[PDB]
């Protein structure tokens, strides 16, 4: 859809992956 | 009847963007609720290294593209910050996430010429973060629940 949505879409990934390493 | 929440939370930000920018530590106290402030900013300043140059590639590439040039721009990103919580979904790996990319950008507004841009960002990134998600962020004891999920114990258990 609007770019807002693909610039959003990579900053979650890289933030789910990254919750991953932590949360326990 | 002022929002301490914000308060706390733009004081952990906005430092953390702007000595990230400049690359300077802010001698000024943290006051109130400082103990728990201080050791975020502290967790902030470990995670938020990591996140950044782990990510640089990807930071750069967005940054690029954004085209951010004044505080009109630092508005627009809001839009961004929005639809990163838009699935319904908290935690605090997306707000690191979140405000490792605000000091990205906080650096290349310091580079050109544009670090009046610094505080409104910062002000942006804690308005959606404390305003939106308050409920998630009290469920996890505020910023103590921060420390707490990335501290890195070191006991012969």
């Amino acid at each position: 859809g609007r770019p807002e949505i693909w610039y959003a879409q990579e900053l979650r990934r890289i933030g789910d992956e990254f919750n991953a390493y932590y949360a326990r | 009847g002022s929002d301490e929440l914000y308060r706390q939370s733009l004081e952990i930000i906005s430092r953390y963007l702007r000595e990230q920018a400049t690359g300077a530590k802010d001698t000024k106290p943290m006051g109130r609720s400082g103990a728990t402030s201080r050791k975020a900013l502290e967790t902030l300043r470990r995670v938020g290294d990591g996140v950044q140059r782990n990510h640089e590639t990807a930071f750069q590439g967005m940054l690029r593209k954004l085209d951010i040039k004044n505080e009109d721009d630092v508005k627009s990103l809001s839009r961004v910050m929005i639809h990163v919580f838009s699935d319904g979904v908290t935690n605090w790996g997306r707000i690191v996430t979140l405000i490792s990319f605000g000091a990205f950008v906080a650096k290349h507004l310091k580079t050109i010429n544009q670090e009046s841009c610094i505080e409104p960002l910062a002000e942006s990134i804690t308005d959606v973060l404390v305003r939106t998600k308050r409920d998630w962020l009290v469920k996890q004891r505020g910023w103590d629940g921060f420390v707490e999920f990335f501290h890195v114990e070191d006991l012969e258990g």
